[PDB]
């Protein structure tokens, strides 16, 4: 129902992290408890993060009226002679904030939601990476948000810069006036506010670039799990390997990326207009693009996974498994869910693109359409789905290597395209029936122990009989 | 030569593995806290860069010992120079740099002996005249990969320096490529004739080859560049190690002396109220031994508590409807200055204490004649005469245009409050009669300090104020006293045929046109830098000449309060110390402090005996200053009787605003009397020629220049106008009476008027008062002090409508206006051109309209709006 003496009575290894925040935090600590219920009941939320440069500006005012008028109760009583004082020491240190109201509340409302972390901390104690991640992306859109901001802020500056150059040019005054001693002098102060913003700029973005780059690393291996699980659970094993944590995380890095490059596009556009000598733009641009295109180069390489193997769907008993004149239904899905409103995505498919040097193994080709097209509103409907169901392969000891199905598509949005192919699970070709009895136990015998997933070359009661 | 293979070999290298070449045995320096020290606005116990340990390793190992005078050339931030400054030996510390984009700027700290460091920005070393030094640093050298520009940096980096040597001046010069040999033979004939040799620093980075020249040392250089270069190709073949780091040097905090006085005090005068002041505080009384106070006497000092901050309120209602003036650097730049007690020490150093020089006797006989001329002149049709306590009562109650003052808040609240109250009287009455008999006892003054921004000193008509604030028993003794002089009008052009007090801003423009129809040359403003701080002796002495027209009792109180108060001051001011903030207090003899309207007719008259010892001289009457002889007494007395008269009506003096149109160009080439007397001008050469102007639309009074309009039907007016950007930026600081939404409404809604009824004429201020006063929910009325204090006019306070207002001002109470046909619409009143308002700084006619456009109707329908709870009613 209330914070503050709550965290007094609790322990002392949290009063220490509490100790430490609220010390060199500007807000005293005396001020936080004497006002504890009106801080705690005013709306800090909305004053920091939205459209209104008058709310923050009431919160200031009734602030100041709050604090003015509790001194003058508590000045009635004696021997209070020091918390009158610093009542009056905290009405100094809050007038620097009254040129921008939006640092007070963003001081506040950052200050009350650490100690509800500890709070939570605390009593789990006494009675995580999908939280970790949904953290690190609600972080990124934040400081995204205020990288907008002052590139906005930055743009306007220059244009009002550029406007007041182009009429003093205009003028045609070679005159030795003091007017143009100033207006020369405010133009110099002009220049170096426009080089510090630009400055500011470029270490904000390497900042998101940074912390883009350890997201996606950390995004990695989660997807090479998914991968390890699913090939266990397709062993005739039931494990669940829903896709929708993954695939919202995807989709949220390919639009940061995405917004990440326009933003530099439109940056390096400006920048053309008054570009000068002393500016790292020149090469800050081109090198912050670079690394943002190998980072979604990278990111879209990994991107492409088969949802479900080519399978049999008379017989869904036993998976991996081919025969000649049937048909299959295979399975693809795209993690990122961005795709051009305009253009239709193109997904072909082969078989066995690399063949072994041994003696001539059993090509077979796709007698099928080889070829699918997806409408745009799928993608929005129900997501980038690739589904074939009839696909048939035909002929042009049985079980000693194994056959690869390859997956390729040409990914196009914002005028960047990238080849993409992928891999399925290795598979085996059986000209009948009779022989998948021992085909069964030869597929076993290459996936129990297999390191190597594109090697063409008691415990297992939970699976020869668990049916 | 080694060093060339040791350069290719770093250069053929690839980034990852350069990375890790720079710390393989360097000493580092744990800079961890220091960055958010110095971020949060700390001031003290930090270093300000890294060149502190560097230069403490040379001085420490007593390499070079810094003593006397020091000359830092290119000090960047400042390291060295804070370092040498703290040491025991060093007077004083002059730092050079070339600031701009690109480049590192000093910044401010307080540390050990912060005040016998001065640095300067924005100045080219390589043109710099040399000056007597004591010691020589010099830290200036850029890289480059090629090493043919890297010797031509070097070369003339030596051949910069080598004109400021002497025999016997300690030096320390960092040389950058020493390993080739077009350097090499240049530094053996410089070591040859001064000694000393090169040493590497150990805390330098692995990348650089730098060295640095020392003055204690010998030996040869080629064995020593050979042995350099060696340990650095035998360097990169062992393991990583860990480097070393070190401690971060701390300065203290405090200030320091240098030892000289050159003021004597008076004790018969000023002992009692040393003694009374030192009785009040027994507790906490002692003396310190580090003021930094030069040419002001010091007695003691006691403690007490920090007051003031830096920037103030900003007047929330102003701002949310000027939204696209936030991008504008003038507007918030000029915000609001410091008041700290860092920021007032600083302004004290800067710009109180100083020293003048005493003119010639020529001098004094001119000024003595010309002053007794003068004041039988003006007291022609006027008379003295004493003022009441009943007068004084009415003046505070109505809040009248009183002088900064401390209402003694310990047993009164207010100045209202305490003027009803019997004790008040009775404690006036006492020092009435201490000072019938020559003597005062609580008669002290207060400093505050203020003047402190970058860009504001250029737009706030001041900068570098130090205003006087005084207890209000002697403000009403010094009413009594001299309250003639503006009770009557001593100075109206009527009487005297210069001033213009009592006249509103509206008509200068006519007074300057009326003195533009005479005969002559051009007009000439030249203007004084710190015109207060002038005032020597002399010209308190002549201006106490009034006392001879009165007689008795008024004379007495006259003569004692010129004699005990104006050139016997104590005054009080703060000082940041290691154990919280102490209050010294002071004496001093000469410069002027008094209340604010004695000051103006002070000075307005000082100004006019000097304008007129300037046309002297121009015409030839007198020709040598340096003694005066008969002949020419008898010469300047018939000048003055012909035609004194005269030529006092061909200039126009506020305060110390001077415009003068003289008989002929003679006048801008006499600058000898000027220059005797103090009264420097402001940037200009001291014997440089000044400047006139052919067009009175161009002159400069009271920082305004007067354009011209017309009318549709025909008439013609006259109106001021300013910098746009100076008027929204001073628009939006609120002095600090708020603490309220009704006060700062009120104070908005009050001087938003100024600009309806002033500056009407211009197109992107006249729409901006229509929103604010639609905003304010009216009703209330619009009581609060809002600019212009010495323009004795505050007429755009009344209730009732702006049209009424603005016939009655314009035209009915015009003398220079012939017809009286009156206009009844908002319509008729023209505007400033199309190009004229963009020139004094206007927002409109391209892509700056497609950004401010938006503020039109887009915002302006929905902010009055936004104003939230608080009603309004329309007005446009
Ligand atoms: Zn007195
Ligand atoms: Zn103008």
């Amino acid at each position: 129902m209330a914070q503050w003496e709550m965290l007094q009575n609790l322990d002392s290894p949290f009063q220490d992290q509490l100790h430490q925040l609220y010390s060199h935090s500007l807000l005293p600590v005396d001020i936080r408890q004497y006002l504890a219920v009106w801080i705690e009941d005013q709306n800090w939320q909305e004053a920091a993060l939205g459209s209104d440069d008058s709310k923050a500006t009431m919160l200031f005012f009734h602030f100041l009226d709050q604090l003015n008028y509790e001194c003058g109760r508590c000045s009635q009583d004696p021997e209070s002679l020091l918390l009158q004082h610093n009542l009056r020491k905290f009405c100094r240190d809050i007038q620097p904030f009254s040129q921008d109201p939006t640092q007070l509340a963003e001081m506040i409302f950052n200050l009350l939601l650490e100690e509800k972390r500890i709070l939570i901390q605390a009593q789990r104690a006494q009675l995580s990476q999908q939280h970790e991640i949904e953290s690190r992306i609600l972080d990124l859109r934040a400081m995204m948000e205020k990288l907008v901001k002052s590139i906005s802020q930055l743009k306007d500056q220059q244009d009002v810069f550029c406007f007041r150059y182009k009429i003093q040019a205009k003028g045609k005054t070679p005159s030795l006036d003091p007017h143009q001693t100033k207006e020369q002098k405010i133009l110099q102060e002009t220049l170096n506010e426009l080089d510090k913003r630009r400055k500011e700029v470029l270490d904000a973005s390497k900042a998101l670039l940074g912390r883009l780059t350890t997201l996606i690393e950390l995004l990695l291996p989660k997807l090479e799990e998914w991968k390890a699980q699913q090939q266990k659970a397709c062993i005739r094993a039931p494990i669940d390997h829903g896709l929708e944590q993954l695939e919202t995380w995807f989709t949220a890095g390919a639009k940061l990326l995405f917004h990440l490059r326009q933003l530099l596009k439109e940056l390096k556009g400006l920048s053309c207009l008054v570009s000068y000598q002393d500016d790292p733009l020149t090469k800050g641009v081109d090198l912050r693009n670079a690394q943002v295109t190998e980072l979604l180069q990278r990111l879209l390489h990994r991107a492409f996974v088969v949802e479900t193997q080519p399978c049999m769907p008379q017989t869904p008993h036993r998976p991996l498994i081919l025969k000649t004149g049937s048909k299959f239904t295979v399975r693809t899905r795209l993690l990122v869910r961005l795709q051009e409103g305009n253009e239709s995505l193109t997904v072909e498919v082969s078989i066995d693109r690399n063949p072994p040097q041994l003696q001539g193994f059993r090509k077979f080709n796709i007698l099928t359409s080889n070829q699918k097209t997806l409408t745009p509103e799928k993608g929005q409907s129900q997501g980038l789905i690739w589904d074939f169901g009839y696909l048939t392969l035909v002929e042009q000891g049985v079980t000693e290597e194994l056959h690869i199905i390859s997956f390729t598509v040409k990914y196009t949005y914002q005028g960047l395209k990238q080849e993409l192919k992928t891999d399925t699970l290795p598979v085996v070709i059986i000209s009948n029936m009779n022989q998948l009895s021992i085909a069964w136990a030869s597929v076993l015998w290459f996936n129990l122990l297999s390191p190597n997933l594109q090697n063409q070359q008691g415990p297992a009661l939970s699976w020869q009989f668990s049916s | 030569t080694l060093g060339e293979k040791w350069k290719n070999r770093l250069n053929a290298l690839g980034k990852s593995e350069f990375q890790i070449y720079k710390k393989s045995g360097i000493q580092e320096v744990d800079r961890t806290l220091a960055k958010e020290g110095i971020k949060r606005g700390e001031t003290d116990h930090h270093a300000v860069s890294r060149g502190s340990a560097k230069l403490r390793w040379f001085v420490e190992r007593n390499l070079v010992t810094p003593e006397g005078k020091v000359v830092d050339l290119g000090c960047g931030r400042g390291g060295w120079s804070y370092y040498c400054g703290g040491l025991k030996n060093v007077k004083e510390v002059k730092g050079l740099t070339k600031g701009g984009p690109g480049h590192e700027e000093p910044i401010p700290m307080s540390t050990y002996g912060w005040n016998l460091v001065r640095l300067q920005s924005g100045v080219d070393v390589f043109f710099t005249p040399p000056e007597k030094c004591d010691t020589l640093l010099c830290d200036i050298g850029e890289s480059s990969p090629n090493p043919t520009v890297e010797a031509g940096r070097t070369l003339r980096v030596l051949n910069l320096v080598e004109n400021w040597l002497n025999n016997n001046t300690q030096f320390c010069i960092k040389v950058l490529n020493p390993y080739m040999p077009s350097v090499i033979e240049k530094m053996e004939a410089l070591q040859r004739k001064y000694g000393g040799a090169l040493v590497r620093n150990p805390l330098s980075r692995n990348s650089t080859h730098e060295m640095y020249w020392v003055s204690n040392a010998s030996g040869n250089i080629v064995s020593s560049v050979n042995m350099i270069s060696r340990m650095l190709i035998n360097r990169f073949t062992m393991r990583h190690k860990k480097a070393t780091y070190e401690p971060d040097v701390d300065l203290g905090s405090g200030t320091r002396n240098i030892g000289i006085e050159s003021e004597t005090p008076n004790l018969d005068i000023i002992g009692k109220r040393i003694e009374k002041i030192k009785q009040e505080h027994e507790t906490s009384w002692h003396y310190d031994q580090d003021h930094p106070y030069k040419t002001w006497a010091y007695h003691g000092s006691y403690e007490t508590k920090q007051t003031g901050s830096a920037s103030s309120m900003v007047n929330g209602v102003v701002r949310l409807l000027t939204k696209p003036w936030d991008i504008i650097p003038m507007v918030t730049q000029m915000a609001m200055t410091d008041t700290t007690p860092f920021g007032q020490q600083r302004v004290f150093k800067e710009k109180v204490d100083t020293r003048t020089q005493e003119p010639k006797e020529g001098t004094k006989k001119l000024m003595k004649i010309t002053a007794e001329w003068l004041w039988k002149e003006l007291g022609k049709k006027k008379t003295p005469r004493m003022c009441t306590r009943e007068e004084f009562t009415r003046k505070v109650r109505s809040n009248a245009a009183l002088g900064a003052i401390f209402t003694d808040e310990n047993k009164w609240k207010s100045a209202r409050e305490a003027v009803e109250d019997s004790g008040f009287w009775e404690l006036v009455d006492k020092e009435r009669n201490l000072h019938l008999e020559g003597k005062c006892e609580t008669c002290v003054y207060n400093m505050m300090g203020k003047r402190e921004k970058k860009l504001g000193e250029f737009g706030k008509a001041k900068g570098s104020r130090a205003i006087w604030y005084m207890w209000l028993g002697a403000r009403f003794l010094e009413f009594e006293a001299l309250g003639f002089l503006n009770e009557d009008h001593w100075f109206s052009r009527e009487n005297s045929l210069s001033g213009v007090e009592g006249e509103g801003l509206h008509k200068l423009g006519y007074i300057l046109r009326d003195v533009s129809k005479k005969e002559g040359g051009a007009m000439y403003a030249d203007d004084t830098a710190g015109w207060d701080t002038r005032i020597t002796l002399e010209d308190l002495k002549n201006e106490e000449m009034v006392t001879n027209h009165m007689e008795g009792e008024h004379k007495k109180l006259a003569e004692a309060i010129f004699k005990l108060t104006y050139q016997n001051k104590v005054v009080r001011v703060q000082r940041p110390t290691p154990r919280g903030t102490v209050m010294d207090i002071i004496s001093r003899r000469d410069q002027r402090g008094s209340g604010q309207v004695v000051t103006y007719g002070l000075n307005t008259f000082t100004n006019m005996e000097a304008q007129l010892i300037r046309q002297m001289e121009g015409e030839g009457v007198f020709k040598s200053i340096q003694h005066l002889t008969v002949t020419e007494e008898i010469a300047v007395k018939n000048w003055l009787v012909r035609v004194g008269r005269e030529r006092l009506s061909r200039m126009a003096i506020s305060g110390d605003d001077c415009v003068v149109k003289p008989l002929d160009d003679r006048f801008a080439s006499a600058l000898t009397a000027l220059n005797d007397m103090g009264k420097v001008r402001k940037d200009i050469q001291q014997w440089e020629p000044s400047r006139g102007w052919n067009d009175w639309t161009q002159v400069p009074f009271c920082s305004h220049h007067f354009h011209e309009l017309i009318m549709k039907d025909g008439r013609v007016l006259v109106v001021p106008c300013r910098n746009q950007d100076e008027l929204i930026g001073r628009a939006r600081i609120s002095q600090g009476a708020g603490w309220s939404l009704r006060e700062t409404a009120c104070l908005g809604k009050s001087y938003a008027q100024m600009w309806s009824l002033m500056y009407f004429h211009r197109r992107d201020l006249r729409l901006a008062a229509n929103a604010i006063c639609s905003a304010v929910p009216s009703h209330w009325v619009p009581t609060s002090r809002t600019t212009w204090s010495i323009h004795a006019t505050h007429e755009w306070m009344t209730t009732e409508d702006m049209l009424t207002v603005w016939n009655r001002v314009w035209i009915q109470e015009n003398p220079w206006m012939e017809d009286k046909t009156p206009v009844e619409s908002w319509e008729e009143i023209p505007y400033l051109g199309k190009r004229e308002d963009q020139w004094c700084g206007s927002l409109i006619g391209l892509t700056s309209r497609a950004t401010w456009a938006k503020n039109i109707q887009t915002a302006i329908n929905q902010v009055r709006s936004l104003i939230g709870n608080e009603e309004y009613t329309d007005y446009m």
